[PDB]
């Protein structure tokens, strides 16, 4: 179980750049960073030993999207996945694989955390953590814009446990991937 | 710490902001 806490607080600038949030709303988020990520890794370690693979690449981190992310969340996060690794690639000059990636969430940390997943003689890619980082960031936001958005609508200007509530449970997708990952467990 | 589940009173949230340093 790790801290997220100050990548979380990036992104929420980056989308509602006047909103706060506080310390309560931030304890459930990096749940949600941790807990997902728990069940993307799980998946992914398992599928690479179906597949008969020694090491955790980006196509199984994307397969394991495609089976935990319902619907059109799934091909959003591909979508930021793949991008993210392209970019990763595509400019190699920045010293932080979080920056040549174009995150806000830390792939090195990531690519550690992975590492616990993988059973046996089992390899993390780095591919696979950057892909891996980008579709938690996207997860991530898109809770904090849909969360945001509740409280601006409330007129207020801090986001509280009720704001993400709102955003979670009124959203059909957010809804089923949380409902689904708390059953996991 | 409080988790998922939490999301099914959490509008009564005295708790304060998350601030990171400006130093």
């Amino acid at each position: 179980k790790e801290t997220y806490s100050s990548y979380i607080y990036k992104v929420l600038k980056q989308t509602h750049p006047d909103t706060g949030i506080s310390q309560k709303s931030m304890s459930i988020l990096n749940s949600f960073v941790n807990d997902i990520f728990e069940r993307i890794a799980t998946e992914a370690s398992k599928l690479a030993a179906y597949n008969k693979k020694s090491t955790i690449s980006a196509r199984e981190i994307q397969t394991a999207v495609r089976l935990i992310l319902p619907g059109e969340l799934a091909k959003h996060a591909v979508s930021e996945g793949t991008r993210a690794v392209t970019k990763y690639s595509s400019s190699t000059q920045a010293q932080s694989s979080s920056a040549r990636a174009g995150l806000q969430f830390p792939v090195g940390r990531i690519k550690r955390y992975l590492k616990r997943h993988a059973t046996g003689r089992t390899r993390v890619g780095s591919k696979a953590a950057i892909y891996l980082t980008a579709v938690l960031e996207y997860l991530t936001a898109e809770v904090l814009e849909l969360a945001g958005n509740a409280a601006k609508d409330l007129k207020v200007k801090r986001i509280t446990p009720r704001h993400l509530q709102l955003a979670i449970r009124g959203d059909d997708e957010l809804d089923s991937l949380i409902r689904a990952t708390i059953a996991s467990g | 710490s409080v988790g998922l589940s939490a999301l099914f009173d959490l509008d009564l949230d005295d708790s304060e902001d998350f601030t990171v340093n400006s130093s």
